[PDB]
């Protein structure tokens, strides 16, 4: 390892000489507290280290060390139910080591020491072994941890640990190179995980809101953005698709949030229960929390952490929910950071590879062939914080490119207590022609016009607000005050959806299917009545009414039932009806 | 339709790639068979004369031990020095004067820059 | 409003080039600054 | 046949690093930067002085060190190994494959600037091309020889409309009144800063109406190095002049959202530390853009003819 | 039809192996001609 | 001790010593020149050859054969005790009301360290600031960090001195509470004048208040090095006897702008490229290293609230300054120039403001029940009054319909009664009490935000049970 | 050289009626015509090429497309010249600096086309010379000088673009040759903001 002593300390910046043979980027610890800091430029016997605290009290000449490994993160067993900053340290750990704040130069190791796990060995002496395959599983809570050999290693193993209990540090397999594996291993965070082979967005991403998955769906490996104006319950959504979404495992992730936005969450998700299972949320989750006080390097490696999490949860065969929380203060950390490296700075002062960056993050996103031969998939949700909810600010343009849905939150349906507060006129997605082979093979062959038609009927209603807004509904004759009041129907008993409630909170895909036939349904029989020479009032007032308004809340399997006896009820009605 | 020439155009591309690692793989076998025959000395002897001749100011010869004795003819005759290093067979490297330049004439590295002219010649003599 | 807003687009992007030069002509000085100390003294 | 390994490397920042005693590498060289992991990666040589030579690093610069690193000059004009067996091939934008076929055999290799056509030598342009699409053909008709570009939005369908032109594009010589035989037809489609779903869309695209069979794709993706970025349209360009000017052809020259393309000059350029443009944007942008989209037109005494038709997305509209 | 995809399949692999043998008949010659090129 | 004489560089803020690596980074050094006057200075960068050292106030006298420097802290530290209330403090610790020095009980770094995120626990008390349009609407919760944004002729100051004059808990309104929970006040002033110097000692004398509070006040002709210690040193004490005593801190940051802009020279004065508008590209992670330390922590019982005060530049909410504040802190409160010419103290617009963790601290168990729905009712009719008092300039008042008349008077009997309050102190339940008497104007059922228990429990007094005495 | 400088009396038909009535321009003067792509700058002095009275035109494609080079060298040998009858090529000249042809050529090629238009003025004519875009010499001194390491104007521009824009278009006016007899250089010239 490379060792050097202090030259110059101006700020953040330090200089250190005898540092010939260090590389790029590497790590290093600076004095005798070990402050962390990276490698920027490299000239001569010297190198320019960078210190991520602060460096007030260091004195020249104290020694210099380079680990020699860029920032990296550890990925074993031991993860899921943690809590941890932006270059993973365990928060709860430094807490108990140290007390309320966190001291300089505190040095905890990501993944616990002594805990003891159950190996049980799914390998062979004499066997040949690759990147990706599983040498063995651990049990973790819920979830069977599979054990994989790095994804640049290859031999033959030679001798294997038989079942028992070891800690992450026993070398379980070893080979005839005389390398060692172990349950754990660094990769870093800057470089994409292999695969084998992507595949295309073929199967949906269900989050059990019948809003998002069926006017505005998303396909699993997909990515999404969401805005994050106050009041609009963005939370809820958020804390919902942990809940309800059918993936296996989530990953959150908080670069930039105000110190109690960060209590709110910490606190929140430990209450949370996990419906598959019964137990706590927590178990099937990992947090990433940064503060605004925090250092900047740390602010600005929280996502890249988050998505190699991610990353080695499909890895192991698994479907991940990633969801970054308000990329628009990690987008605040990367131009500081750029700032202080003195570049020129491009538009509305950010770096002018901010759109490459954000790209690398997104793109990591995706369903792919695992080296392991199985199937996983990283599907990212990403909230966008503009200032004043600019649009046309160089983050919000550069996401809006390359995500394939956007979720547009509105706050005025909030105070109207439309929840979820979704605009459903300012979102879109590109993942509906795709998914509908799915959706023909999996739920219906007719859902895809069903779905165009609600559209359509929503845009009508939409059409018609000028004349509304000009002169009261009333005045407008039978068969636009008919679709004026079909929409208020959508609305209320499609659109809308309780996540409080025991029974509403989740939406099977064929539960709005039903919904949406009797809708239609409906809607037909009146205009057909309608052009019989009834009033309005008429069918305003039928009996089928109350039935649809309380499909919501029927149980999902009794739900058949009501839709067939409510389909017979809708042809009964509009009969008695001249 | 073309949903069938496509698959022949394929099957000839494929076959044709096949032809030509296997000619790789025979040809790589041939230069690796060199030094157990007597035809070595002489192309390693002109290796380092032009490796040496690539560097005006050449300092110090550098190869295996075993081309060593070989070597000493041209380091009597330029007379640059001659040291020994574990490096890739079938060549010879030399170090410049300044200790910032060097060259390099395995040949395998030769094979490996000369192949992608090499490979529009075979293709006609394969077919 | 949209020729006043196409006004306001326009002034910003004025602004924001001249905050651009004046940061190079920073820089270009600073440079030459640390040139002439770290060269001559 | 043999390389030249040089060490005498002194300073590393960012995307620049600096070779003491390589005074023989000529200026606008391609090299290879070698680490002390066997890793390799390329560089071009963006000035060449006594002192010192100055070496743009492709990509990311992590693992490089003073002490182990070499640079080794791969070839002194950045060139392309073409053939006419290209056709209905898929490639990452550097040259390489990306279909899991073999390699083709180069029947030559081309320097990807190109040089200026002689006034002299070029001809009007002088018969159109059939787009399938009304407005276009009837009102805006397309020329052989011209470069014609798209504006699009910011949720316009633009990449619908490069395939279907893609697709749907011929040359109808029955018309030209002297009936003449039927002469061939090529399209050449570059996408550059395109993501996996857009990928995926144009593959389908191509494999499922048989248009491949007569196409060469250039795909770069939005998560690639940016310097591929730049060398793409150069490369679909090279391809497309030497079909045209030595077997005949007609080709077509499809680049996708060139929005990304300035994108990546402008990255490039304050990388470089030049002087800034209008928004940041480099000075010389008019020149280089002039540089890919003036390598179109017909030539007199030849047959063949390059089309262009660029793809942008004005921001904000 | 599917039995032309396979007459197509039939033909590529009888022109494919056709190419494989022409190949094989000229191999030791490339062979020799490659180590001429490259010696010194 | 030991004295350093190597000078060989004076320019400006900035001299140069050599043979000075025993210096460290960021130390606070003393400089004596020829006459023996001595100066303070700050070491901002050392090296093998020679250390960088800015210096307080100027640099007159100094010269180069006969100035020396010797080191008096490595880190810049403030005694700290409870002794320091009823103090006034210069901005570096020094006394300025001519009581002899504190004997400290510990010496600590002023620069303070992060609080672990996963130590925190969700504020849920509620500060009862004595203003009805701030505890009505706006409430101030234990641990919140809520600025106030005002313009250059309005009297932020004297809203500053009313609310550390009147702010108290309430423990009698939860549950029943503890009688006794210390409460203080830590006050930073950042570049004021002489006559807010005089105006802010005057009050706080005057009226007790002095007994409870420390002030650090920092002048506009003192060193801008000083005004970037001063917040730093004043969150230090709140820290310190909210987590230390148990004791309820509430610290106001006179002016931020000031603040900024000392921030700005100080990083120009080191020959650093400045970020956007001429900022410190390093602006927003300076602003939140201050307003990120407060906070309520768990197994705790003190806590600290910071109001930051800062005037706008050209009262444009985009500049760089409100831009990065808003990001940092919970909602803002901000003052309007109209209500301030027309006559109104405090000129507090409820239109603009917010307060994003009021949910939390309003309801049953703290203030009343009927908090949220009464504050969502009067913002609602506000804003049609306001409304109707532009239509009304065109269309005349006879062309309104009953509804629009009396939404028109209800604006005038807000604006008169519920913000202009003066320098009266009103409790919650008085606050209150003149919501529901002017909710009262206009008619039940028209109270479509609030349920019908508490219009049956609270609707239908008359204006006089205010009126009496305004 | 010349002997003397007069004032320009006679127009410089253009043969466009609004050009040459509203905003007439004499032997002896110069003009500037700016606009955005596509206005209708190349099409404007083409028509001023083809139609006008001089009796010899020098053309300076500076950075302009190499086909409206070509379509010049293309049409103009079959057109007519409008006063001596003869081809219309026989009385131009023309000076191609294509957009992608070396960048510092452009500036060598303004002077290039004024000089020749000062010669034949020199030999007594009426000389017309039209200038395809002053921008893109302005364009090659701002990378010349950006390579020099000067410190620039405003949007980049080394501060004596307007002392060189002045020597170029201070050449032309109609004046007594040192031969005795009378000649006038007319320049009209084009901008692209
Ligand atoms: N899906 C939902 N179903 C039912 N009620 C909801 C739903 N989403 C939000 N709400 C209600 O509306 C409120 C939304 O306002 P609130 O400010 O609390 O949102 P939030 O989730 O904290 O998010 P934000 O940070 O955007 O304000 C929630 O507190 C809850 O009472
Ligand atoms: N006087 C005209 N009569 C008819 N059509 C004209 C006339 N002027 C311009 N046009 C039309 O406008 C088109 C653009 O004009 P032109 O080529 O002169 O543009 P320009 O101003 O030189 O632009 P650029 O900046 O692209 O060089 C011409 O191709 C022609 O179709
Ligand atoms: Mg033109």
């Amino acid at each position: 390892m490379i060792q050097g002593v202090i030259q110059k300390i101006a700020g953040p910046a330090v200089i250190a000489k005898g540092m010939l043979g260090a590389r790029m980027y590497d790590i290093c610890k600076v004095g005798e507290e070990g402050l962390v800091g990276e490698i920027i430029r490299l000239d001569g016997d010297t190198a320019f280290v960078q210190v991520y605290e602060d460096t007030s009290g260091l004195k020249v000449g104290e020694p210099v060390v380079s680990t020699g490994l860029p920032l990296a993160v550890e990925l074993g067993p031991g993860m899921l139910n943690g809590i941890y900053d932006g270059i993973q340290r365990p928060l709860e750990r430094i807490r108990e080591k140290t007390g309320i704040y966190i001291t300089r130069g505190v040095v905890v190791h990501a993944l616990d020491r002594e805990k003891k796990w159950a190996w049980t060995p799914m390998v062979k002496p004499g066997d040949e072994v690759r990147g990706g395959m599983v040498l063995g599983t651990v049990p973790e809570f819920g979830f069977t941890h599979k054990i994989l050999v790095p994804p640049d290693v290859r031999g033959r193993v030679k001798e294997v640990k038989p079942a028992g209990e070891y800690t992450v540090e026993e070398p379980v397999v070893v080979l005839e190179d005389g390398t060692e594996l172990k349950m754990y291993h660094t990769w870093p965070v800057r470089r994409a995980r292999p695969v084998q082979r992507k595949l295309d967005p073929n199967t949906p991403f269900l989050t059990g809101m019948r809003i998002l998955d069926v006017l505005f769906p998303v396909a699993m490996g997909g990515t999404a953005a969401i805005p994050g104006p106050f009041g609009a319950g963005k939370s809820v959504t958020q804390q919902s698709l942990a809940k309800w979404s059918n993936a296996d495992v989530v990953v959150y992730v908080g670069c930039g949030e105000r110190g109690n936005e960060m209590t709110d969450v910490l606190v929140e998700f430990p209450e949370l229960t996990d419906p598959k299972t019964g137990g706590p949320l927590m178990h099937r989750t990992v947090l990433i929390a940064n503060t605004s006080n925090m250092p900047v390097a740390a602010r600005e490696a929280s996502i890249y952490v988050g998505v190699t999490i991610a990353e080695y949860f499909r890895d192991q065969g698994f479907s991940v929910a990633l969801m970054a929380d308000s990329t628009s203060r990690w987008a605040e950390a990367l131009r500081e950071i750029s700032s202080r490296l003195e570049e020129m700075p491009a538009e509305e002062g950010y770096p002018p590879y901010l759109a490459a960056r954000l790209a690398a993050f997104y793109e990591r996103a995706g369903k792919v062939i695992t080296l392991g031969g199985e199937e996983g998939a990283v599907t990212i949700v990403g909230a966008v914080s503009p200032p004043g909810g600019d649009m046309s600010e160089p983050v919000t343009q550069s996401t809006l490119r390359i995500v394939g849905a956007f979720w547009r939150l509105d706050a005025s349906l909030a105070f109207r207590r439309h929840f979820p507060a979704i605009n459903w006129n300012g979102s879109y997605s590109l993942f509906t022609s795709a998914l509908d082979p799915w959706y023909r093979e999996n739920v219906a062959e007719d859902y895809p016009e069903l779905r165009d038609a609600i559209s359509e009927l929503l845009q009508r209603e939409a059409g018609l607000q000028e004349i509304v807004q000009l002169v009261g509904p009333d005045a407008l004759q039978d068969a636009e005050r008919l679709v004026i009041e079909v929409g208020r129907i959508i609305r209320e008993d499609f659109l809308q959806q309780n996540a409080y409630h025991e029974v509403d909170a989740y939406c099977s895909m064929k539960k709005a299917y039903g919904i949406m036939k009797m809708i239609l349904a409906f809607y037909k029989e009146a205009e057909a009545a309608i052009k019989r020479g009834v009033s309005i009032d008429e069918i305003l007032q039928l009996p089928v009414l109350e039935r649809i308004g309380r499909a919501r809340y029927v149980s999902e399997e009794e739900f058949p039932a009501y839709f067939e006896e409510a389909m017979k009820e809708i042809q009964g009605a509009f009969k008695a009806l001249a | 339709e073309s949903a069938g020439e496509l698959l022949v155009a394929t099957a000839r591309t494929q076959a044709r790639g096949e032809v030509l690692e296997e000619v790789r793989r025979r040809v790589r076998e041939a230069l690796e068979a060199l030094p157990q025959k007597p035809e070595w000395p002489e192309v390693v002897r002109k290796l380092a004369l032009e490796a040496l001749e690539a560097l005006p100011g050449a300092k110090a010869l550098v190869a295996n031990p075993e081309d060593l004795p070989h070597l000493e003819a041209l380091a009597r005759e330029r007379g640059v020095e001659l040291q020994a290093e574990p490096a890739l067979r079938l060549g010879v490297r030399a170090v410049g004067a300044e200790g910032k330049t060097q060259v390099e004439n395995s040949l395998l590295a030769r094979l490996d820059r000369a192949w992608d002219a090499l490979s529009s010649k075979v293709a006609q003599a394969l077919w | 409003i949209p020729g006043i807003r196409a006004q306001i687009r326009f002034i910003q992007q004025v602004l924001e080039q001249r905050e651009r030069e004046d940061t190079f002509r920073l820089k270009r000085i600073k440079g030459k600054i640390e040139a002439r100390e770290a060269e001559e003294e | 046949l043999l390389k030249k390994e040089y060490t005498g490397i002194t300073y590393i920042s960012g995307p620049l690093l600096f070779v003491e005693n390589a005074k023989d590498l000529a200026y606008g060289a391609i090299v290879d930067i070698k680490d002390g992991t066997g890793r390799v990666r390329g560089g071009q040589v963006i000035e060449v002085s006594e002192e010192y030579a100055v070496i743009q690093v492709f990509e990311e610069t992590t693992g490089l060190d003073l002490a182990t690193t070499s640079v080794s000059l791969v070839e002194d004009v950045a060139r392309l190994g073409v053939s006419k067996e290209m056709l209905g091939r898929r490639f990452n934008g550097i040259g390489k494959p990306i279909d899991g076929l073999p390699p083709i055999t180069p029947e030559k290799r081309l320097p990807i600037t190109g040089l200026p056509l002689n006034p002299v030598a070029r001809r009007k342009p002088e018969q159109f091309i059939q787009t399938g699409i009304s407005t276009i053909d009837v009102m805006n008709t397309l020329v052989r020889g011209q470069k014609l570009p798209i504006f699009s939005g910011s949720g316009l369908p633009a990449n619908e409309i490069a395939a279907q032109i893609a697709r749907q594009a011929t040359v109808r010589p029955d018309l030209s009144g002297e009936g003449e035989k039927e002469e061939p037809f090529a399209v050449v489609f570059a996408a550059m800063g395109i993501t996996q779903r857009e990928l995926s869309y144009f593959i389908q695209e191509f494999e499922r109406t048989g248009a491949l069979s007569r196409s060469v794709l250039f795909l770069n993706k939005a998560d690639d190095p940016t310097i591929e970025r730049i060398l793409t349209p150069r490369m679909a360009l090279t391809v497309a002049e030497y079909l045209a000017f030595e077997h005949d052809y007609h080709v077509l020259v499809i680049l996708t959202d060139m929005t990304n393309y300035c994108e990546a000059l402008r990255e490039i350029g304050a990388a470089r530390e030049e002087i800034p443009g209008r928004r940041g944007y480099p000075g010389y942008m008019y020149t280089d853009l002039a540089t890919i989209y003036e390598r179109a037109g017909v030539v007199e005494g030849k047959k063949g003819s390059v089309t262009q038709i660029p793809i942008l997305s004005m921001p904000d509209d | 039809t599917e039995a032309l995809l396979a007459r197509y399949r039939e033909r590529a692999e009888a022109e494919a192996k056709a190419v494989r043998e022409k190949a094989m008949a000229r191999l030791d010659e490339a062979v020799a001609l490659v180590l001429k090129e490259v010696l010194p | 001790k030991k004295e350093y004489t190597g000078i060989t560089y004076i320019s400006g803020p900035l001299l140069f010593v050599e043979n000075a690596k025993d210096l460290a980074y960021g130390a606070i050094v003393d400089i004596k020149d020829g006459t023996g006057r001595v100066r303070g200075g700050q070491v901002i960068e050392v090296s093998e050859e020679y250390a960088v050292i800015q210096v307080f106030e100027e640099t007159t006298g100094l010269d180069l054969a006969t100035t020396s420097v010797s080191l008096v802290e490595d880190v810049a530290r403030l005694g700290v005790s409870k002794e320091m209330l009823g103090r006034r403090f210069n901005g570096i610790g020094k006394p300025i009301d001519g009581l002899p020095p504190i004997t400290p009980e510990k010496r600590l770094p002023i620069t303070g360290l992060p609080l672990n995120p996963v130590a925190r626990r969700k504020p849920e008390q509620f500060i009862q600031t004595g203003i009805s349009t701030i505890d009505v609407m706006n409430t101030l919760v234990r641990g919140q960090k809520l600025p106030i944004f005002s313009g250059s002729g309005l009297p932020a100051n004297e809203i500053a001195a009313q609310i550390a004059r009147q702010a108290t808990v309430r423990p009698d309104l939860s549950g029943e509470g503890e009688k006794e929970e210390p409460f203080a006040v830590v006050f930073a002033a950042m570049g004021i004048t002489q006559r807010e110097l005089s105006y802010f000692i005057q009050e706080f004398e005057r009226t007790g208040a002095l007994s409870r509070s420390v002030l650090f006040l920092n002048k506009a002709d003192d060193p801008t090095i000083e005004r970037i210690l001063t917040p730093r040193m004043a969150l230090t004490v709140a820290e310190y006897l909210a987590f230390e005593h148990d004791y309820h801190v509430l610290v106001i940051l006179t002016d931020m702008t000031n603040y900024c802009e000392a921030l700005r020279e100080i990083g120009a004065a080191r020959e650093e490229i400045p970020g956007r508008r001429g900022y410190p590209g390093y602006m927003y992670t300076d602003l939140a290293t201050i307003y990120e330390r407060a906070g309520v922590v768990e197994g705790k019982k003190g806590s600290v609230t910071q109001i930051p005060i800062l005037s706008m530049p050209d009262d444009d909410r985009t500049h760089p300054i409100p831009d990065l504040t808003g990001y940092i802190t919970e909602g803002q409160i901000q003052l309007s120039r109209e209500l301030h010419r027309k006559g109104i103290y405090p000129p507090i617009d409820p239109l603009p403001s917010l307060s994003r963790l009021m949910n939390n601290g309003v309801g049953k168990g703290k203030t009343r029940e009927d908090h949220k729905q009464v504050s969502d009712q009067l913002y609602s009719a506000y804003a049609n009054g306001v409304d109707i008092r532009k239509l009304v300039a065109i269309i005349g008042e006879d062309a309104l319909t009953e509804n629009d008349r009396r939404y028109l008077q209800f604006a005038d009997a807000f604006e008169r009664f519920f913000i202009n309050q003066g320098q009266q102190n009103r409790s919650i339940e008085e606050s209150l009490q003149i919501a529901w008497a002017l909710l009262s104007m206009l008619p039940q059922g028209e109270l479509k935000r609030i349920s019908k228990d508490h219009i049956g429990k609270y609707y239908g007094q008359k204006l006089e049970e205010i009126w009496g005495a305004p």
